[PDB]
DNA sequence: CAGTCATCACCAA
């Protein structure tokens, strides 16, 4: 909701092992819910001693590869598992299904605090890049340097306090530093927009989302068009099945201080478009924004469009 | 009461099937057992253990091998929000699986099949006219059957969670934490698998594909996963987890989501005699889909142009936008950048895709594309991508001429002084 | 007081991915450059060497299928024909704060358990499990296969605080053996900063490398991933080796898993080596678990005994218990 | 008491691949820098000369088809005609520890696996079974068709323990044969050297080199590659001849079972020359196995006779048995 | 005489 004053980019995030499932229908690259849990725990950490605070990420995704196989006589794929260790009668454990992936990614936060007035920004950059090196991205661990220990460092600059001219050279100065890779979007229009398609056959809306990730092809009246972007199911959020529970009811929570639900995922669109299609960066930020009462929890980016 | 051969068939068929089972050393007492409660305490045996499942809607067998919880049994609310739908607005056509005891998952068939050729599924508890009169039991056992058959619906345990249980936290607008914790669709899961089925595979889904491969089709709709994965629950045996049988057998398809640039090649513009100054133009192996959309788009006319005149718009920036993540993957993402071979062709690439200076740096180095003009690549870009929009005696003599070279003038506008500003 | 329903510990000594490269000895101090060992595919004839299955007795087929091939697809990875030496990279985060869990129920398990943690440490640091955590980094166990038949090994780790090095060691590591735990003043030094690190206080950041000499063009052995039922086809690929980005790796698991063996106190017979620390403490390729809860010095034994009850165990038992800490888990009802 | 489940032995005697290249003699004592014998793809007009089916003989097709000609693409490798001689150059680790399998569920059976092995080498050492293999090292048995009317061949074999050269042998391969094993005191020396390689006394790596004066542009024969899951149209390669970056070569599996051609023991025809050893004893180019199941000569009667039930067999069987364990495989049940 | 620990059949396209 809040426009913050200053952007701050955490330039290369090479991380290993991270979770690949996301949800019970999807593959591949992990939820931004993990990128949001993520900003706010750098916000119960570090934003308290700086006096600022951190809300959106700018999730872009250099690289990418899954540790996944291609069987013989097949076109899909199955995952490459870890091996657990043995049962106390010596016997050979089950078998829990845990995907996984490396990845490469770039950040982009986002300050509305006093401390970047009461300090330089540099601080700000190298007391959260020196405390996010310590946590778990994803899934998965952050891993420190190597040949690549030269972008190492980060940078942050406002955008109210100064020229507007020069600024174009300043976002794109930025985009010189995340520029291979596809920044991920929400962009659940589209599947109202695709009713209107299948508005001819019923108002249902389950299957509409199932239509869109895949080459659909009829005859002459072969079939293949352009799709409109790089269109992707992502997860985003949550929606209530059960009550809210008073925090001594429910038997084995994390936790006897919070209330608990029990919940669900809910499917958007998003896609994986190069930043140069959007002007101004401090669109692509995702939000947590969620009404407790009646139970739908949701994240999605605002300022798009 | 014509509907009782379903009891009949439920208790003399297994009974039956039990042929194969011949041990002759010591079924001396296990075949005769056998044979008289295999009739008559039947139901007993399906009233004592009908009591150890409950139908479901939010499994959490599927998330962990033995965290034993509490499963949901009710559908999730509607979303309030517009553009995002899942397992609460799904049809009425959903189907409760029945999670429970693994060696008790028998007689849940000889409850459910009264859900298969009569109507009178909700016959055995409730409305038990159609439970009376080819049950052929007492009060006491069509009582005991209506009080068993209850206990599948409604409540089997007390409402709780498990340690290997996600849990996750939310931040609230201004307040605390509340916690999450995620459960199994088991019935969208199943409906998604059903709706997938088909159309990977069946009757239309592949009698189009051989209309393709008889290469005379008219126009049908036919459907194509490609790249999906695939998840086993359970393991070797599934059947402790819920259902996962039917036709799951374990195997929820799961749907690409993919980055679009994980997937990539390497970068060679080194010092060749044509890897220098035929590398002028980006060959690379994901614009075929451009030009051959750009090439097949272009025959149309403007009877139905409420729609054809949004997409080249961003055609522009969607291929120069891949220029420039070649020149800045190729140039800096490789850690080289050589003299061109054949140096009075091959040099223009190494300056405009070109990385800085090395250990062969001589003072005539910072001292060339740090005060030339960087404006020259405009040209020749512009004569390179129009040629993949080629001109034509019926399309310059008509009015799309000027309204498709406009957009490439627009395109060659900019990406000049964009990359005119890494050395000057 | 219970014990809490829901513990998780996050683990501590948290390694990377290992990444082979090939060169040669006394080429050694110029390695940044030594290019990647590739996962190479290839085709293989063979013979039916297995228990063939008497259920079905056939004496048509069964009898001549031994004598007919056996053709199969698998990976390997070599050494070049001119390298002799190989190089194995990983960096390893040391974390600290190795008493406080992830998720507890009741924060007064958390107050019962968290002193008695800190009861642990005042008197004795981490120092006496750092040694043989150090140990495990200074002779070179986490090249598993690859150190069998190895003629010279050589270990360097560097202490990375900022952009480059604060401290280097250099070790032999045939000269450490894989059993004795024999401290000296060149990995004591390492010891304090492992300790230091696992205490919550300083800041630790080790860049581990290990130099191999096998032979010419010799066989290395890069990690070989678990994939459950694939190919139902039989032109399948039987052996599937793992692979970072063009180079063999081995998982980051494996490294650990060499990291932690450090329990030498196991009831059953100790004078076979150390193993890994684990709860029921287990190991695969023996196929038997020791430290069994029928003689009670397992880890959920002793950590409710010495919790709930304040029945401490002897210290060799309690480094175990801690050593479970570091190693992390996931505890229920 | 059973034998396991899963039973895993690591490969001994574990060899490079072999690379390829050609000079003349009286230089073959300065040809370390010989240039290597290339791999050349070409086209053949030919001749149809399969034998032809009747099951839809055509004449209208078939009869028209002898006289009609046959193209094929194959791979072929020469010396160049300046040259006369083949060079192969591989290297050898000798491991030790024979008898331990890497992988058990059983900890009793591994015990009594163990005293077992303990039970042969200690009154018996690899002596028997290392003299063999330096037989096969001394003649030119690796050479599979490129010594066949070779008119000399000579292998030389050096002892490395650095950059440096240790020991080093020199033989006459034609003199050595290959259904004798009668041998002088020179190859004693290298079966010593061998069987202190197998015992775990030292460390073992040897660089073996072999000539064959051959002929001026005649065929050299590399290894073939198995092309397996193909479907494609009319044979676009029939022979794919193996070779790594720029040098024709021999699969280290091939020169492997060269090496393992020892046993002299097996029922039928045991004057008849040796064979590699298997576990069913099956030579799968002859098309028989010779140590069926049903003559209780096999691996899997003679193990578990001879672990389980105490039924030691014949010493000339313990020898099989212990090849068998020196060359490795899956024996669980 | 009552908790608890290893085993035991129960299912299952």
């Amino acid at each position: 909701v809040t426009d913050p004053e200053a952007l701050l980019l955490l330039p290369r995030l090479s991380i290993q092992n991270a979770n690949a499932i996301s949800s019970p229908l999807t593959w591949g690259f992990p939820s931004p819910g993990a990128f949001t849990g993520f900003v706010h725990a750098l916000q119960r950490r570090v934003g308290i001693s700086l006096d600022i605070e951190l809300d959106g990420v700018g999730i872009v995704c250099h690289r990418f590869e899954a540790q996944i196989s291609q069987p013989a006589g097949k076109r899909t794929k199955v995952f490459n598992l870890t091996r657990n260790p043995l049962n106390r009668d010596g016997s050979t454990a089950a078998i829990v299904e845990e995907g996984r992936a490396h990845l490469e990614v770039s950040l982009l936060l986002g300050v509305h605090g006093d401390g970047l007035d009461d300090h330089p920004a540099q601080e700000i950059a190298r007391q959260v890049q020196e405390q996010a090196g310590a946590m778990r991205l994803a899934g998965g661990s952050i891993l420190p340097w190597c040949n690549e220990r030269f972008p190492a460092p980060n940078a942050e600059l406002l955008m109210l306090g100064g020229s507007d001219e020069q600024r174009r050279k300043n976002q794109r100065r930025l985009t010189r530093r995340l520029l291979p890779g596809f920044a991920l979007v929400s962009r659940e229009a589209l599947l109202q927009q695709h009713l209107e398609t299948l508005r001819t056959t019923l108002p249902e809306a389950t299957t509409l989302d199932a239509l869109l990730d895949l080459c659909r092809i009829n005859f002459e009246p072969w079939q293949v068009r352009d799709k409109p972007g790089w269109l992707v199911p992502i997860p985003a959020g949550y929606n209530a099945l059960s009550p809210l529970y008073l925090p001594g009811e429910v038997r084995n929570a994390r936790d006897r201080e919070t209330p608990l639900r029990f919940v669900e995922n809910l499917f958007g669109l998003g896609e994986w478009l190069s930043p140069h299609r959007v002007a101004a960066l401090s669109d692509l930020l995702w939000y947590h924004h969620a009404e407790p009462d009646k139970g739908l929890y949701r994240w999605s980016t605002p300022r798009f469009v | 009461q014509e509907l009782r051969q379903f009891i009949e068939s439920f208790i003399q068929e297994r009974l039956q099937g039990k042929l194969d089972k011949l041990q002759p050393d010591e079924d001396d007492k296990r075949q005769t057992l056998l044979a008289t409660h295999r009739r008559e305490a039947w139901l007993a045996d399906a009233a004592r253990r009908v009591g150890q499942l409950q139908l479901v809607t939010h499994t959490l067998k599927p998330i962990h091998p033995d965290a034993r919880g509490s499963n949901l049994h009710s559908l999730p609310q509607a979303p309030g929000q517009p553009g995002l739908a899942g397992s609460h607005e799904l049809g009425d056509r959903l189907v409760s699986d029945v999670v429970g005891n693994a060696a008790a998952l028998d007689v849940f068939k000889f409850l459910s099949l009264q859900y298969q050729g009569k109507n009178l599924l909700n016959w055995l508890t409730e409305d038990s006219a159609e439970a009376l009169q080819a049950l052929s039991d007492n009060a006491e056992q069509a009582r005991e059957w209506r009080q068993a058959f209850i206990g599948i619906t409604t409540v089997k345990g007390a409402p709780a969670s498990h340690s290997l249980a996600k849990q996750l936290y939310f931040p609230l607008p201004g307040s605390g934490y509340h916690l999450l914790a995620p459960l199994f669709p088991t019935s969208l899961v199943h409906h998604v698998h059903a709706l997938l089925r088909e159309a990977r595979f069946g009757d239309a889904a592949k009698a189009a594909r051989e209309a393709r491969s008889r290469q005379e089709s008219w126009p049908h709709g036919f459907s194509e996963y490609p790249n999906l994965a695939i998840q086993k629950f359970g393991g070797t045996k599934p059947q402790n987890i819920s259902q996962l049988n039917n036709e799951r057998r374990g195997e929820n398809w799961l749907l690409p989501s993919l980055p679009p640039n994980w997937q990539r090649q390497n970068v060679n513009a080194p010092m060749r005699h044509s890897s220098v100054f035929e590398h002028d133009f980006g060959r690379t192996p994901e614009v075929s889909r451009l030009t051959r959309t750009l090439q097949r788009f272009l025959a149309k006319t403007v009877h139905n142009n409420l729609a054809i005149r949004q997409r080249r718009a961003q055609l522009v920036a969607q291929i120069c936008d891949e220029a420039l993540q070649y020149a800045a993957r190729l140039r800096e993402l490789e850690p080289g950048w050589s003299a061109t071979p054949g140096c009075q062709l091959h040099d223009a690439e190494q300056l405009w895709l070109d990385p800085l200076r090395a250990q062969t740096d001589e003072t005539f180095l910072q001292r060339r594309l740090r005060g030339d003009w960087p404006a020259e690549v405009g040209n020749r870009f512009a004569n390179w991508l129009n040629r993949a929009v080629s001109s034509d005696s019926q399309i310059l003599g008509s009015p799309e001429a000027a309204q498709w070279s406009q957009e490439l003038s627009k395109e060659l506008t900019m990406f000049k002084e964009i990359l005119e500003d890494e050395r000057d | 007081l219970s014990t809490a329903s829901v513990l998780a510990f996050e683990r501590k000594l948290d390694p990377s991915d290992a990444l082979m490269s090939a060169g040669a000895w006394a080429q050694r101090d110029a390695s940044q450059e030594w290019p990647a060992v590739t996962v190479r595919e290839k085709s293989v004839r063979g013979t039916i060497s297995n228990r063939l299955k008497t259920k079905d007795r056939d004496p048509a087929k069964l009898d001549a299928s031994i004598q007919s091939p056996n053709l199969q697809t698998v990976d390997v990875a070599n050494l070049p024909s001119d390298a002799d030496t190989l190089k194995v990279r990983f960096t390893l985060r040391v974390l600290g704060g190795a008493g406080t869990p992830s998720a507890c129920n009741d924060a007064a398990y958390r107050d019962k358990l968290l002193q008695t943690v800190a009861t642990y440490v005042n008197d004795q640091g981490f120092a006496e499990l750092a040694r043989r955590y150090a140990h495990n980094l200074a002779n070179a166990r986490f090249l598993w296969r690859n150190r069998v038949g190895a003629e010279a090994v050589e270990v360097r780790i560097n202490h990375i605080r900022q952009g480059e090095v604060a401290r280097a060691w250099r070790f032999d590591a045939l000269a450490i053996g894989l059993r004795d735990f024999k401290a000296d003043a060149e990995l004591d030094a390492l010891a304090e900063l492992i300790a230091s690190g696992l205490s919550g206080s300083g800041h630790v950041l080790l860049e581990v490398v290990a130099f191999a000499r096998i032979g010419d063009g010799q066989e290395v052995f890069p990690s070989q991933e678990l994939i459950l039922d694939k190919g139902d086809k039989k032109g399948q690929k039987s052996k599937t080796l793992y692979s970072v980005r063009d180079a063999a790796a081995i998982h980051s698991q494996k490294i650990g898993n060499a990291l932690r063996t450090i329990d030498t106190w196991y009831p059953d017979e100790d004078g076979l080596g150390p193993i890994a620390v684990e709860p029921y403490g287990s190991v695969t390729s023996q196929g038997k678990a020791y430290r069994q809860p029928k003689q009670k010095l397992d880890f959920y034994t002793l950590l409710d005994n010495w919790v709930l009850r304040d029945e401490a165990p002897a210290v060799e038992q309690q480094h175990y218990v801690i050593a479970n800490l570091i190693r992390g888990g996931v505890f229920g009802e």
